[PDB]
């Protein structure tokens, strides 16, 4: 719930003794944890707000030149001068230009031309620096339970909604513990500091649109500029780069304004963020956190219930959720009050055993009215099964064939967790760590040759990655030595790091 | 873009009473519906929206399951049908088009309301 | 102006899609066949080049690539 | 709260901007986009901005819409000698389903 | 005299028995034409305007999205129709998102998505035609005589001036002659449709600034465009390169448009040229310009005169214009009419032997009234000189050193034969020639090198070009064999090529 | 849109110059001092695979050079 | 008569048939005329005024700094920015200091700062532009005749003197006609634009001091310039060569503007020459100049006269001139009126014959009064001789003894031809050259080796011709080879041109 | 700044002298002696340098002499 739709929710296992789990909190995806003896939940980060953005270098992308002039000089008889050049806000260069009797000078040869424009501007870039201290995370939790499918992402209240809370991480307050009526209160201990390397960023703001863009980046593309600090006429520095001085041959300089570069910098981003913003503070659509879930004291509700007396029925028919797991929906139709759905998985139903994982623990109708909807969620096995939600002769039983296989699950979750970790890189260790003597030890080696790789092959926008890997096939393939591998090692490793991206 | 109300009526309360309207030229089918109320003296209060199917038919939590919103494709035509009518719900009726379809109504409908109005005709329901 | 360096190299890795992902996979491959396209004798020329550079023939191959990989650029 | 209150009648020198808040809630504001409608003196209304921030064709560049959280703050910049009418807001909530309009906004153009 | 301060002025004298010389008349250069027995004239191509535009691809460079809308359905149940879908004003796009439970749906799976978006273009490009029957070349001449140092750029007036004259010379009349009174009539006989192969170029125009692009660069760059001149609504095909169609949420999909692309354009047209308009008329500032000049008309005014009896005086001092030419004005004190002035250059003063050519042959004083102003131009020699005029005892002499040597002029005027034949190529074999065997069969030999030039080095810019230039250097002194020479004349072939700039 | 081609491809060469000529000579070689003084590390990333494919030592620096500069443009 | 007393005058004699000579006569020395029954004339060019010169770039060497101010910006915070940085009178710098919690800042690390500072210069240098149609050669003569010493440097009235007499040469007039009444006219063609190189030199103007520079040291001195074609409050470009930015902390941060580069640059300009300055026309005491002597309207006074009848008288005791030259003055007393003075030189007195060479032909006292005082000069044999002067029985007679020998003149004639070809170069071989095959053909083979030597070594000081004239010393004693006579020859060339000096 | 260029590179050899030319007979020769007076240590290092340079004992010594004057003159 909250988490049931999504393409890459993650099922998670296993706690040091059930006291906390390890997790990565990936912005596009979603997270159910589950549990022995305790409610399964659904961990979503849905924004984050950045607030008190102070601006830096704001650029110009678009110039707008005034009144022009000129002066031309005698060869050998010094250089040219305007009162123009002697202000600041205009653009001026000196050159060569034939002076002759015809041009009313007295002597032949190269003279001297000083060309004056008058900048102006009217369309800025704006770079916005982002500090840790003022992130703002927002962690949506919905555990399993007495919900209906109208409240999956039915974020409209949830401070009494019992089931719901939102929980702020900030760094001031990483630590917090979310309050779940009857559930007790799952207590996180995110970082957020060590989110998305949020130190080395920042955020453009061009005709209304927003971007994340890396502070190399930002610092680096060559337009004219003030230094943002000066809130009057700007100083515009390096001006001549949207300007162009051309000498034709003859004592004649044109000066001529490049157009709008603006969508020469939509074309020359092509690898930034998109961002809006709902104030002064810009809410973000990606990154993630590393998130400690302190499932110590999450306690499950209603398991001292009554069990239900019958009369379940479907109000619409279960489908699956894109991973082999099926969502049921029953609708219970008595007034014995908060009572437990008894749902289980039949493979031979005549000895009705148990075989799946049942997702939702303990789950509960909490409502004592005649007709109350309530939802499951199944994990059957790789065959044909059974959805048996009653007892007794009134007993719902659903065919269910679920398409798939074991080894196909495990190559198709191999990748997965090779995708995770190639747009994580070292923290993709730590998405169900418990904490162990080898899955920190592989997270050590993986830090070192991640620092050791981001270090020797820098910013490679993909197709140079490609041609780099392909490069290594054919010096992998000779030169023999030891070090073939080394060069064959980081063949796969850097083509597959580009080929799901 | 070209869109008419009719059926005007004055009623004393609990009887039936209709209205209707009609556009062209776009395709009917495949857009949406919205019939809206504005009781003078007052601001606008809504009333029912259609898909472009009728499936889904949602109706304000006022008037619930009181008025009846009916039409569907192939006839190019809006009725609402009202009996056991309240007494002060005298007012101008509307009959705009929420450019969508309402396959579902707040899920991939970013671009929901209406275009384009025409001025109605209200009824009245008193002494 | 004529400089705008592009963000592509430091790029923001991420589990949402970037700003131009899709038209990024075929950008740089359509300005080459374009160039070759529009200058064929070249590949004569680098052909005629490669050759009398190289020591191997899979040697002068990739000779031959990373010319016409370094022309339509010019950089 | 299905009731989205805002002020109720605006008074603004021509030729400066008219700003109209809307503060509704999470339910409606505070998930999905907004609207905002132009009804006239005689006629019937129409609409300006959908989306929350885009114009329709047909109208004049002279509004613009914004939705910060659950504060919908339009703006009418320019007011002139002929927009004597009212201004509402509308988003859907999904939770109690409904189309909530507002209350009204009156100018005048003085 | 027009001639006199311009850097690129370059000397063509001797003829085939005087009857025309061959020259190549640039538009940035002036020519000076003489002969031993014939009035020598300044021969400059001023202007080149392109008439009679037609119009071919208009792209537009800064599109904006109006009204939009979308449809969705839930998986497994079709693909979305929206009733702008079929119009070819509107862009649309299908994809395929995630639909579950929490959409509205009744069947977890990937949905159909339909975007539409009003495209409405705001302002264009436009591409205009340039074909050789509209060709109308403007080539002042001006011969040296009777005139003084306010006829160089004076040109307010020329058809009643008897030394200077226009000579418009379409490809509609090809070849043209000049009434110059007095002098003759030098005769034009020009091929203005072989000139810079104006079949491959076009007249681009965008923000009212126009150039003329190249016709591969024009017909391939990716941009919203239409047909012909159709000025109204356009249909703008390939309307999807400003339009981007991310991915939609389930309550956001941003399909904002790239911004204006004129600054991105601007920084594309690297290797255009800088063409102005004057209405519907497109006045160059560039191009070469073939001319045989028929001379045989052309005659010596006032060979006849009797030489000046009295009184010159130096006004304008002289000076050196750039080449080694004096120009030395002078100010005849005396009414004795239709005389001629005896100029002349003496090492020693009482030998008065000519030693320096003097380039103006017969100066002639003009008017009849007393103080009358006459300019000359003299060819000193490697040394000292001096400038002796008048005849008698009362001379006006006039000491000149100019600095040289005759091994310093061969190579300049090597420099000046790389730089015209890197500019023209196999074009340069027909500036100083009279044809035959020599001069004309070099060309015929050195257009077959032109063609496995243009062709095989295709036109690689200036960077890529020294790229490879010195790849070919290092080629050169290595690859020991035989055929030393092999790949050594590609190297002198593109650096001299592009060296001299 | 985003592949632009550049006219310095079939620039049009004459006595006067052209549109941008001025910003042609230092265009390609700001773009690669301003490119690996970002990444300094493929600079040393370049050489390894340089030294490790030609034969002589004259070639490796052809390749020092020609992939140190075909990954700054990319392509 | 005058340039009696100059250590290094000339004498030149013998000519093409006694009609002209091309003399070299720069301005320390002074050269005397001789010929066979032509009038002995003395010439000295005098003073060198460059006139009508114009301004160009003007140097300040001493600086002032009024107002500063400061502004700071934390880290991650903007970058800092004072609002009178858009002013061009004020120096300017941005920089990173250390910026921690405890300075007012937030967060530790390298803050932005800038110091702005109001540049104001005090007083300034000015290079002036000359150029060589300019120079103003004044050539002082004086003929031998009936003068007294104090005629020698008298200057008061030189128009009525007959004996004397100066001509100005501008270039635009370079050829006199000097009226030496009775003397005939002496002409000289001199050639003004090959003097001192007057198109590489600038004229500076210091604190009412001005000397002769050149123009690749005045375009090398760093230090703040604005050009000459500015009147009002200057610009002064290159402004940071005189402001010294340090790094102070917010503490103190303070900003000093470097002294007064006065006598720093007294102390630069040690090899230019000073001059001086009477207004607005420079007047330079140095420079060579050539001139060609026509002498065949020389007609000397005094060949009808009688001769001087009796009673000279020694009074001013002869004196030898550096040279061999005697200077004899008499004071003749009798009216005798306008007659030839006799006079001689003798080994013998029995004999009476005229031994030695006299220069001052046929002096003549012309004043008919009592006592006439009357001038000499001769130039004895070497060794004892007797300066028989009058004729008859009062023959005064003094007994001279020339102390010296032809091969000692020889030598002295050497280091005289030495130091003469040492500094003026290729015109030293045309100070006493008549002009031949040889004096011709020797100075077009000298005017090779000075510009491929004043251009291979060139630049070399006094030190370093003599620390690179001791290293091919070395050079020679080894290194047998044919390339050896290049090593003596700059050896000689080098140690003679340094020590000469 | 501190580089004021010296116009005794560039002596207007004429027949009058310069401005100050008595000093600069005696100029770079008292500063060389005065500085190399001051640290005589140098000279240590300096037969030093020159014994491992060149191998011909003539050209060590020579070398002893063009160190031991770059150094206090640092061009």
């Amino acid at each position: 719930i909250r988490c049931i739709g999504v393409s890459n929710r993650d099922f998670v296992e296993g706690m040091s003794g059930g006291t906390w789990v390890d997790v990565v909190l990936e912005h596009g995806g979603c997270v159910t944890v589950m549990a022995q003896d305790k409610p399964t939940v659904d961990i979503e980060l849905v924004t984050t707000t950045v607030s008190n953005m102070a601006e830096v270098r704001s650029y110009c992308y678009e110039a707008s030149i005034s009144d022009m002039a000129s002066d031309s000089r005698c060869p050998t008889q010094g250089e040219a001068y305007l009162d123009k050049q002697s202000d600041t806000q205009y653009v001026c260069k000196r050159t060569l230009v034939d002076r002759g009797w015809g041009n009313g000078c007295g002597l032949f040869g190269k003279g001297s031309l000083v060309t004056c424009a008058k900048f102006a501007c009217s369309k800025k870039m704006t770079g916005k620096s982002i500090q840790p201290e003022n992130l703002e995370y927002r962690i949506m939790l919905s555990v399993h339970g007495s919900q209906h499918s109208g409240m999956i992402v039915n974020d409209t209240g949830h401070e009494t909604d019992e089931n719901r809370a939102k929980v702020e991480i900030t760094p001031n307050s990483p630590r917090a513990e979310a309050t779940l009526g009857g559930f007790g209160s799952l207590g996180l201990d995110c970082e957020p500091r060590t989110g998305l390397d949020f130190s080395d960023l920042y955020y453009l703001t061009m005709n209304n649109k927003h971007w994340l863009v890396h502070k190399e980046w930002f610092h680096d593309i060559p337009l004219p500029w003030h230094a943002g600090a000066d809130t009057g006429t700007p100083h515009w520095n390096n001006k001549e780069a949207l300007v162009e001085f051309k000498d034709a041959h003859a004592k004649r300089q044109t000066v001529v304004v490049l157009g709008s570069q603006e969508g020469a910098v939509h074309t020359a981003l092509a690898g930034a963020l998109e961002a809006e913003m709902d104030g002064a503070k810009g809410r973000l659509s990606s990154g993630h956190l590393k998130c400690r879930l302190k499932m110590d004291k999450l306690r499950l509700k209603g398991v001292s219930y009554s069990l239900c007396t019958a009369a379940f029925t479907f109000t619409k028919i279960p489908a699956e959720t894109l991973h082999g797991t099926v969502t049921v929906e029953v609708q219970y139709a008595g007034t014995d009050g908060p009572c437990k759905v008894p749902a289980q998985m039949a493979v031979d139903m005549q000895t009705l055993t148990p075989v799946g994982r049942l997702i939702t623990a303990n789950p509960v109708i909490t409502e004592s009215t005649e007709n109350s909807k309530m939802m499951l969620e199944l994990d059957p096995p790789f065959g044909d099964s059974y959805i048996v939600i009653g007892v007794g002769e009134k007993k719902i039983t659903h065919h269910w064939h679920r398409s798939g296989s074991t080894i196909g699950k495990a190559f198709e979750a191999t990748v997965r967790g090779a995708k995770r970790m190639a747009v994580l890189g070292d923290t993709a260790w730590d998405f169900g760590s418990v904490g162990g003597a080898l899955n920190s030890l592989g997270k050590g080696i993986h830090q070192i040759f991640g620092a050791a790789f981001k270090s020797l092959f820098g910013g490679m926008s993909w197709f140079s990655q490609i041609l780099i890997g392909t490069l290594l096939m054919w010096l992998g393939l000779n030169t023999k030595n030891g070090s073939i591998s080394l060069m064959c090692l980081a063949l796969g490793g850097v083509l597959i790091f580009l080929s799901t991206a | 873009v070209q869109l008419v109300e009719s059926g005007g009526g004055v009623v004393h309360p609990g009887r039936s009473l209709r209205l209707s309207c009609a556009a062209s030229g776009f395709t009917f089918s495949s857009s949406a519906m919205h019939w809206v109320r504005q009781a003078p003296g007052k601001g606008l209060e809504w009333v029912a929206v259609i898909s472009y199917d009728g499936s889904n038919k949602y109706y304000g939590d006022s008037v619930k399951g009181r008025f009846t919103i009916s039409r569907d494709n192939s006839k190019n035509t809006l009725y609402l049908q009202m009996h056991s009518l309240r007494a002060e719900d005298t007012a101008v009726y509307y009959c705009a088009k929420d450019r969508d379809a309402y396959n579902t109504v707040g899920y991939f409908a970013y671009y929901y309301g209406m275009d384009v109005w025409g001025q109605g005709t209200l009824v009245t329901v008193s002494s | 102006a004529v400089t705008l360096p592009s963000h592509s190299t430091r790029k923001l890795q991420t589990r949402s899609q970037t700003w131009l992902e899709s038209r990024e996979y075929t950008k740089h491959l359509i300005r080459v066949e374009n160039w070759i396209f529009r200058n064929p004798g070249f590949a004569l020329a680098a052909a005629a080049i490669a050759w009398l550079l190289g020591s191997s023939t899979s040697q002068k191959v990739i000779y031959l690539v990373m010319i016409l990989l370094i022309a339509p650029a010019y950089s | 709260q299905s009731v989205l209150t805002q002020p109720p009648s605006v008074s603004e020198a021509p030729r400066q901007r008219v700003t109209i808040s809307c503060s509704g809630s999470s339910s409606n504001i505070g998930n999905n986009a907004v609207n905002w409608y132009q009804q006239l003196p005689g006629k019937a209304p129409k609409l300006l901005i959908y989306y929350d921030d885009l114009l329709p064709s047909g109208v004049s560049d002279r509004f613009s819409g914004s939705k910060s959280g659950t504060s919908a703050s339009l703006a009418i910049s320019g007011l002139q000698s002929e927009d004597e009418a009212d201004y509402y807001c509308a988003a859907w909530d999904d939770s109690l389903t409904r189309y909530v309009f507002g209350t009204g906004t009156k100018v005048t153009v003085l």
